[PDB]
C-alpha cells in the first residue's frame, strides 16, 4: 500500500507570507498521464474541502492563490498570498488503484 | 447543484452495530464512487472505502473490510454504511464524499457533513 | 532447392496468407457501405475478372522459376528487378503496423484472462469522460458527446491516446504493448527460424484454430435475439447503389487486397513446390476458400451487431460509425461483455485475431526473407538464421514508432498508405512485365510444360486485356480521390497526408531507381540498351 507522509507536521506562516505543504508518496501515482493525488483542507468544526485535483488543478470554490504541484513521486502545495481564514489542517490523498490513503495533516497556524 | 445528505448524529453501546446513510442527488448517482472517510476527534482523516452504485462494487483500504460493509441503493439514491462490534476506538466523525472521474483524479469535490457516532 | 514436405503445408500456408487480419473488421463494415446484399455481384464479378487469375499468375511464376521476388525477374525480366525491393519496403511498413496491431490484440487477450472483464464497467481509472452508450437499457439517455466505455478502455488504457496531441506530438511509450510485441516478433522468428519445414508445420496449428473459432462464434451468435435484423441489412440489396462506379472500385479493390498479390509471398510459396504440383487446383481452391471465409467472417460480425443494435433498441447504421481496427476493439468487446460468456468468448476471439495476424506475418516475413535468400546464392550456408534475426529486428525498429502512446495515428497512417496504390502498383507492373515482356506465349508453354495442359482462353485473353486495365482503371480511381484520415476525435492535418504519400512512394521509387541504374550501367545508345533490358540471361 502508498503510505504518505506530509513534512512540515505543522506550519507556522505569518500573513501575506507564502507557505509550502509537502507530500511524499511510498510509489508513484501516475497512471495515465495524471497524477492521482488531491489535496483538501478542513477547519475544525467543518467538513475536508478539495482544493486541488490531479495535483496541479484547482476546485470550482478555490481561490487562485491555491496553487499544487509535482508529478511522480513528491508534490507540493503553496499558498500565495496566504490569509488568516487558512488556518486549517492540509491533507494529501493518493487515489491508486484498491487502497486509498490520505497523508498526515499539515497545521498551519497564524 | 450537487447535494449530499447525511445521516444525523448517531450513540451506539459498547456491543452493537450502526447504519450510516447518505443521500446524494443532483448528479448522475450510477456513475460516481462513493467514499466514506473516518475522522477521530483531533487526528487527521482516514479512508474508510469505496463503492459503485452502477455495479455495486466495494472497495476497502485496510483492516476496515472486515468491519465496514458498504451498501447502495440506486432507487433512492441512498449509500449504507454498516459497523460491526463497535468499541470505544470508533468514537469519531464519519464523513461521505462523492469521488470524481478519471482525470480529475476521483476528486472529492462534494462532501457530506459527518456523523458523531459516539 | 527444399521442398514443401507434404502438398497440405502449402495449402495451408497460402490459405493463412489469404485470411487477412484487416478483412475480419473492413469486409462487412465496407459490404454495408455500398449495397450489402447487393454488393456480392461486383464482388464475386471483380474477383473473377482480376483476382483469381493474378494469384493464378503469382502461383505459377513461384512455381515454375524456383525462386523469390528478386532473381524471379532476372529469370524473367531483368529491367524489373526493383519490384523486389518495393515489395522488400512494403512489407516492412506492412510489419511494422500490422505487428503493433498484433500487439494489441494480444494486450486485449491477456487482459480477456479475468472472470470479469475490465471493459465492462465504467468504474475504472481510464473511465473519465461520459458513460452513456451502455447496452440493456430502456430509459432514453443519449446526448451527441457521450463515449462508450469500451471506447474509453481501447483509446485511454491500451492506446493511452489521450496523452498525446495527434501526429505532432508523440510522447512516450507503452511498455506493455513493447512486451507483447516482443513475444509477438519472438514467436515470429522462432516459426520462420529455420526455413519452410516449421514454417508448415506450425501453419498447420494457426490456420485451422481460426477457422474452428469462425464456426463457433457464428453457431452461438445464431442464437443470439436480434440477429435477423443484422443479417437482413447484411443482405439488402441496394441496386441503385450499383450504377456508379464507386462500388465497382471498392468491389475490385477488396478482392485485390483480399487475395493480396503483389506482396511477394505467393511467389515464395510457390518456388518450394515441386515442378509436377498442379497450381490449378490450389488456386481455385484457395480462392473459393478466402471468399467463403470472408463471407462467413461478415456474417457473425453482422449477426453480433445486429444483435447488440436490436439489444440497444436504436435503428441499425447508427452503430458502424467506428471504422477500422476500431470496430472490433470496441462493438465486438462490447458485444462478449454483454455475453453470458464473457472471458471464453473474449479470450477465445483475441487468440483467432493473433492467429489471423500471424499467418500473414509469418507468410510477408517469409516471403521477403525467400527473396533476400535466392537474390544473393552466396548466403545459404548459416545466413537463414541470422538474417530471419536481422528482418525481425528491422521490423520491431520500425514499429518502435508506432509503439508510442500516440502512436494509433500512424498506424492508422500505415495501414491506408503503403497499402492502397503502391500493392496495386507493383502487381500491375508485375502483370504487364510477365504478359507483355516475357511474352503470354512463352508463360502458357512454360505453364502447358509443367501441369501437362495450357490454360484455356479465358485466362490468356484476361491476362493481356482485363487485368493489367483494371488495376490501371483502379490506380486512376484512387488517385482522383483526395484522403481525409479520421481517427477518434483528430483530424489529419495537411502534412500529414504528405507524409503519408511519400511513405507510399518510398516503396514504388525502387523500381524506377533500377530502371535507370540498369539503363545506365551499360554504355551503348538507348535503343540496344531497352533490348537487353528485356531480354534476359541463359544461366
Ligand atoms: C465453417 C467453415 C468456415 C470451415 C472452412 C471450410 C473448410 C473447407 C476449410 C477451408 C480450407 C480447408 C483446408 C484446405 C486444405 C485441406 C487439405 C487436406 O489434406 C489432404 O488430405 C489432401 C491434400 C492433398 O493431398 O493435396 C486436410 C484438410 C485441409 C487442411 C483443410 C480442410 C478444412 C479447411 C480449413
Ligand atoms: C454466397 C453465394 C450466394 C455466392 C455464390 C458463391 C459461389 C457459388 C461462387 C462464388 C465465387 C465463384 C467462383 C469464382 C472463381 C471461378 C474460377 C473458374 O475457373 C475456371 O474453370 C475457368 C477457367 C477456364 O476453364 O477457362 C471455375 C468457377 C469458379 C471457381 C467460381 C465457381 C462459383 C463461385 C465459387
Ligand atoms: C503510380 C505511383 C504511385 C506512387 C504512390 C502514390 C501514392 C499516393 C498517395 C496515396 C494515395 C491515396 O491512397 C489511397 O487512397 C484511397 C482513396 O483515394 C484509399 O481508399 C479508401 O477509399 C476508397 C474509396 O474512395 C475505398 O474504396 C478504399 O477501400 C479505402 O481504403 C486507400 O486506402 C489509399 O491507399
Ligand atoms: C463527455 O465527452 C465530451 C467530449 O467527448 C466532454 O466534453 C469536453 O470535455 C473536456 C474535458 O476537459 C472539455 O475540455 C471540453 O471543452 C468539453 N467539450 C465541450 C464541447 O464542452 C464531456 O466533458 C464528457 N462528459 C463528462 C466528462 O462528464
Ligand atoms: C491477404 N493479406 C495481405 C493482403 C496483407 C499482408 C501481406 C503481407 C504480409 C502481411 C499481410
Ligand atoms: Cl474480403
Ligand atoms: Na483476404
Ligand atoms: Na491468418
Amino acid at each position: 500500500d502508498i503510505v504518505l507522509t506530509q513534512s512540515p507536521a505543522s506550519l507556522a506562516v505569518s500573513l501575506g507570507q507564502r507557505a509550502t505543504i509537502s507530500c511524499r508518496a511510498s510509489e508513484s501515482v501516475d497512471n495515465y498521464g495524471i497524477s492521482f493525488l488531491n489535496w483538501f483542507q478542513q477547519k475544525p468544526g467543518q467538513p475536508p474541502k478539495l482544493l486541488i485535483y490531479a495535483a496541479s488543478n484547482q476546485g470550482s470554490g478555490v481561490p487562485a492563490r491555491f496553487s499544487g504541484s509535482g508529478s511522480g513521486t513528491y508534490f507540493s502545495l503553496n499558498i500565495h498570498p496566504m490569509e488568516e481564514d487558512d488556518t486549517a489542517v492540509y491533507f494529501c490523498q493518493q487515489t491508486k488503484g484498491v487502497s486509498w490513503t490520505f497523508g498526515g495533516g499539515t497545521k498551519v497556524e497564524i | 447543484q450537487v447535494q449530499l445528505q447525511q445521516s444525523g448524529p448517531e450513540l451506539v453501546k459498547l456491543g452493537a452495530s450502526v447504519r450510516i446513510s447518505c443521500k446524494a442527488s443532483g448528479y448522475r448517482f450510477s456513475y460516481s464512487w462513493m467514499n466514506w472517510v473516518k475522522q477521530r476527534p483531533g487526528k487527521g482523516l482516514e479512508w474508510i472505502g469505496r463503492i459503485y452504485p452502477g455495479d455495486g462494487d466495494t472497495k476497502y483500504s485496510g483492516k476496515f473490510k472486515g468491519k465496514a460493509t458498504l451498501t447502495a441503493d440506486k432507487s433512492s439514491s441512498t449509500v449504507y454504511m454498516q459497523l460491526s462490534s463497535l468499541t470505544s476506538e470508533d468514537s469519531a466523525v464519519y464523513f461521505c464524499a462523492r469521488s470524481a472521474y478519471g482525470s480529475e483524479g476521483f476528486a472529492m469535490d462534494y462532501w457530506g457533513q459527518g456523523t458523531s457516532v459516539t | 532447392r527444399e521442398t514443401w514436405g507434404k502438398k497440405v503445408d502449402f495449402l495451408l500456408s497460402v490459405i493463412g496468407y489469404a485470411v487477412d487480419l484487416g478483412n475480419v473488421w473492413r469486409f462487412p463494415y465496407i459490404c454495408y457501405q455500398n449495397g450489402g446484399g447487393a454488393f456480392l455481384l461486383p464482388y464475386t464479378i471483380m474477383a473473377i475478372f482480376g483476382g483469381i487469375p493474378l494469384f493464378y499468375m503469382e502461383l505459377a511464376l513461384g512455381q515454375y522459376h524456383r525462386n523469390g521476388c528478386i532473381s524471379i525477374w532476372r529469370k524473367i525480366c531483368p529491367i524489373f528487378k526493383g519490384i523486389g525491393f518495393a515489395i522488400c519496403v512494403i512489407a516492412f511498413y506492412i510489419a511494422s503496423y500490422y505487428n503493433t496491431i498484433m500487439a494489441w490484440a494480444l494486450y486485449y487477450l491477456i487482459s480477456s484472462f479475468t472472470d470479469q472483464l475490465p471493459w465492462t464497467s465504467c468504474k475504472n481509472s481510464w473511465n473519465t469522460g461520459n458513460c452513456t452508450n451502455y447496452f440493456s437499457e430502456d430509459n432514453v439517455t443519449w446526448m451527441l458527446h457521450s463515449t462508450s466505455p469500451a471506447e474509453e478502455f481501447y483509446t485511454r488504457h491500451v492506446l493511452q491516446i489521450h496523452r498525446s496531441k495527434g501526429l505532432q506530438d508523440l510522447g512516450g511509450i507503452s511498455w506493455q504493448l513493447a512486451l507483447c510485441i516482443m513475444l509477438i516478433f519472438t514467436i515470429i522468428y522462432f516459426s520462420i527460424w529455420k526455413g519452410v519445414k516449421t514454417s508448415g508445420k506450425v501453419v498447420w496449428v494457426t490456420a485451422t484454430f481460426p477457422y474452428i473459432i469462425l464456426s463457433i462464434l457464428l453457431v452461438r451468435g445464431a442464437t443470439l435475439p436480434g440477429a435477423w435484423r443484422g443479417v437482413l441489412f447484411y443482405l439488402k440489396p441496394n441496386w441503385q447503389k450499383l450504377l456508379e462506379t464507386g462500388v465497382w472500385v471498392d468491389a475490385a479493390a477488396q478482392i485485390f487486397f483480399s487475395l493480396g498479390p503483389g506482396f511477394g509471398v505467393l511467389l515464395a510459396f510457390a518456388s518450394y513446390n515441386k515442378f509436377n504440383n498442379n497450381c490449378y487446383q490450389d488456386a481455385l481452391v484457395t480462392s473459393v476458400v478466402n471468399c467463403m471465409t470472408s463471407f462467413v467472417s461478415g456474417f457473425v460480425i453482422f449477426t453480433v451487431l445486429g444483435y447488440m443494435a436490436e439489444m440497444r433498441n436504436e435503428d441499425v447504421s447508427e452503430v458502424a460509425k467506428d471504422a477500422g481496427p476500431s470496430l472490433l476493439f470496441i462493438t465486438y468487446a462490447e458485444a462478449i461483455a454483454n455475453m453470458p460468456a464473457s472471458t471464453f468468448f473474449a479470450i477465445i476471439f483475441f487468440l483467432m485475431l493473433i492467429t489471423l495476424g500471424l499467418d500473414s506475418t509469418f507468410a510477408g516475413l517469409e516471403g521477403v526473407i525467400t527473396a533476400v535468400l535466392d537474390e544473393f546464392p552466396h548466403f545459404w550456408s548459416k545466413r537463414r538464421e541470422w538474417l530471419a534475426l536481422g528482418v525481425v529486428i528491422t521490423c520491431f525498429l520500425g514499429s518502435l514508432i508506432t509503439l508510442t502512446f500516440g502512436g494509433a495515428y500512424v498506424v492508422k497512417l500505415l495501414e491506408e498508405f503503403a497499402t492502397g496504390p503502391a500493392v496495386l502498383t507493383v502487381a500491375l507492373i508485375e502483370a504487364v512485365a510477365v504478359f507483355w515482356f516475357y511474352g503470354i506465349t512463352q508463360f502458357c508453354s512454360d505453364v502447358k510444360e509443367m501441369l501437362g495442359f495450357s490454360p484455356g482462353w479465358f485466362w490468356r485473353i484476361c491476362w493481356v486485356a482485363i487485368s493489367p486495365l483494371f488495376l490501371v482503371f483502379i490506380i486512376c480511381s484512387f488517385l482522383m480521390s483526395p484522403p481525409q484520415l479520421w481517427l477518434f476525435q483528430y483530424n489529419y492535418p495537411q502534412w500529414s497526408i504528405i507524409l503519408g504519400y511519400c511513405i507510399g512512394t518510398s516503396s514504388f521509387i525502387c523500381i524506377p531507381t533500377y530502371i535507370t541504374y540498369r539503363l545506365i550501367i551499360t554504355p551503348g545508345t538507348l535503343k540496344e540498351r531497352i533490348v537487353k533490358g528485356i531480354t534476359p540471361e541463359t544461366p
